Parts: structure tokens; sequence; C-alpha cells
DNA sequence: CACTCTACCGATAAGCAGAATTACCTCTCGATCCTGTG
RNA sequence: ACAGAUGUCCUCGAGAGGUA
């Protein structure tokens, strides 16, 4: 399509976050806090892309 | 005379009933148990018969 | 578009409308509306919308959609109950 | 008139991917180290 | 000049044993 989908915007040049409600933290147990699996690949997508900007 | 043995499943142990009860986190939907207080589930199936019955309300 | 009074659909009511004008009444009658019929000792808003509808005295209009997209417009008085 | 490969489709044969009834009850565990430090 | 505490539900992925 020439305005809903272009064949140019297949490539991902920005990657957009989900918001805390689609991946909420647990409770866990007492004292104790953990993260959703969507948070740590975001954290290690971002620090792939820091080494990139810096190894560049 | 017969021999008769007495079984596991009592009713006592399997009647529930819910009206708004505890939420959900991510779905905001009923929780699931019994013991939680949850709420029954609308399986494909119901809705499919629902559909039959005609009743969209 | 609404196919004037060319109509070509039944002229009677089908179980769906049925149940679906006597559950509108029922809840119009549950909420603070006006009733145009003598109550007579009934306070059940259902049995009140079956009561309307007994002499069709229920001011609604059906519209039946043609899957094309045109409609034509049927008065409750004029459809026919048999159901 | 068949001499040699050139362009065409019609079979054959191995590699991927999905997907497997519905609802309900109970328990039981696991959510991290060590080479490198002052 | 002023100002010391409370808001209710937390698991989650699995595994096993069973009921229609």
């Amino acid at each position: 399509n020439e305005v809903f989908s272009r064949p140019e915007w297949m490539i991902l040049t920005c990657l957009p976050v989900p918001p805390p409600p689609v991946r909420p933290s647990i409770s866990f147990n007492e004292s104790q806090r953990g993260e959703d699996d969507l948070t740590f690949k975001l954290a290690d997508i971002l620090k792939a892309n820091i080494s990139l900007e810096t190894l560049e | 005379p017969t021999y008769y043995q007495r079984l596991r499943h009592m009713v006592d142990d399997k009647i529930h009933a819910r009206a708004r009860g505890p939420m959900q986190v991510l779905t905001r939907q009923p929780v699931e148990g019994r013991s939680r207080d949850g709420g029954l589930r609308f399986g494909e199936m119901e809705r499919d018969c629902m559909i039959a019955h005609g009743a969209a309300s | 578009a609404i196919p004037k009074d060319q109509r070509a659909t039944t002229p009677y009511m089908t179980k769906y409308e049925r149940a679906r004008i006597l559950g509108t009444r029922a809840l119009q009658i549950s909420m603070n509306a006006p009733v145009f019929v003598d109550l007579e000792g009934e306070t059940d808003p259902l049995r009140i919308a079956m009561k309307e509808l007994a002499e069709k005295k229920i001011p609604l209009v059906i519209r039946r959609y043609l899957p094309d997209g045109s409609f034509e417009d049927w008065s409750v008085e004029e459809l026919i109950v048999d159901l």
C-alpha cells in the first residue's frame, strides 16, 4: 500500500517499547522483586545497541 | 449386606460461587482456582452454543 | 437506502424480534418510563411488556437490514404476532 | 535428415511447519556463583 | 509562620496425581 504499508517500512529502524501494563512486574515473594522476560529482553537489546554505537 | 467404600470426593469441597471477586494483573480477568475465589470459564463451546441460540445481547 | 412501501420481507414477527422488543420494553419500564397500558396489578416489567404487546401498543420500529445495505422500517403494530 | 547443445514444461524426491476435546480439583519444587578485589 | 505514615489482590513458568 502507498500509505498504509510501504515495502521500505519492512526494515526495523525504530523499535517501540511496550508500556509497563504490557509487561508488569510480579510480586515474587516477600521482599523480592522480579521483572518480566520482556523487560530483560528489552534491556539486552538496549545494551547491544549501546555496545554497537560505542564500537562504531 | 454389601461392602461399600466412601470416596474422597465430597460436595463440600467442590461447591463454588463468585460475584465480583479478586482481579488479575495482566489480563484483568477473574483469577483461577476455587481456593483463590476464582470465576468459571466461558469456553468457546459455550460461546458457539449461545451463538446458535441467537442470544447476541 | 429505504425500500419505500414496496417491502418484501415477512408481515409477521420473528422470535428474535419478539425477544428483542420484549427485552427493550422490559428495560424501559424497569427504568422510570411511561407505560401505555393499564398495569391492572402487574409489577414485573417483562409482564408489562407482554401486556403492552398483547394489543400492539408498543411504539417501536423494526429496521430490517438487507445484505446489500438497504433497510425497510416495519412498525410493531403492523407486524403479525403468531408465535 | 540427423549432426550439439540451447530454451520450455512435466514428473520425482527430499528438507521444512502445524497440529492435535472441554471444564474442574489438589500438591510441590525453584527464581544463580567465583575468579577477582582492598 | 509551618511539618513524622498508610491501600485491598499478589506469585509465575512448569511437573505430578485425579474427577466428569
